[PDB]
């Protein structure tokens, strides 16, 4: 699990400066390394990614 | 019976707008009889573009 970071990009044109227009960008990275459990009949490893 | 045995906990986060020049209330924490402890409050400020 992780909480997304934030970066703010602000407009510079006249309309953006007066009104104060800005954007929020969110991104994250996740990775793991685990051993596979050996079984006589095998199995299926299903991965999920939920926001 | 008026002695501390257990504890309470409150965590209120609020957002709003208040006009300048006005004594605007923001929060009201209740305190009952025979109670005490620590209170920590924080308020941010952000004005419209000038």
């Amino acid at each position: 699990s992780v909480v997304l970071g934030r970066q703010i990009i602000g407009a510079t044109d006249t309309a953006g400066v007066e009104d104060g227009v800005k954007r929020s960008d969110m991104a994250a990275q996740l990775s793991f390394t685990v051993p596979i459990p050996t079984t006589e009949l095998g199995g299926i490893i299903v991965t999920f990614a939920c926001i | 019976y008026q002695t501390k045995r257990n504890v309470r906990r409150e965590a209120r986060t609020l957002m709003g707008r208040f006009k300048a020049g006005k004594l605007a209330p923001v929060m009201a924490v209740p305190v009952k009889g025979s109670e005490g402890g620590m209170l920590s409050q924080s308020v941010s400020f952000e004005l419209d573009p000038i």
